[PDB]
């Protein structure tokens, strides 16, 4: 609605997926929850879990 | 169009709520708790199709 930039990091959105809009100016959080389960696949190939 | 006052007061953990809306985005069921369609969507032709 402001098409104004918002980043970070903070509180209670740790990884949230929603479907956003495609208007919204914000990007926040780090890896997504498919890149988690990347590292948590180079964690289950570190002692072949 | 319907869809700003139901992010609102979505927001307060509300409960399913009907308003004869053309939402399509009312079966995504995070981003609201609160909605109930009482016509078919956009999409619900699919299964009148598939007779």
């Amino acid at each position: 609605q402001t098409l104004t930039p918002i980043l970070g990091i903070h509180g209670g959105s740790s990884m949230i997926m929603a479907d956003k809009d495609e208007s919204s100016m914000f990007f926040q959080f780090g890896p997504s929850i498919e890149q988690q389960a990347s590292v948590m696949l180079n964690i289950m190939e570190e002692y072949d879990w | 169009t319907p869809t700003p006052v139901s992010y609102t007061a979505g927001f307060y953990r509300i409960p399913v709520l009907g308003l004869t809306t053309r939402m399509s985005i009312y079966s995504d069921k995070s981003i609201h708790l609160s909605f109930l369609r009482t016509v078919p969507p956009y999409s619900h032709q699919s299964s009148v199709w598939f007779e």
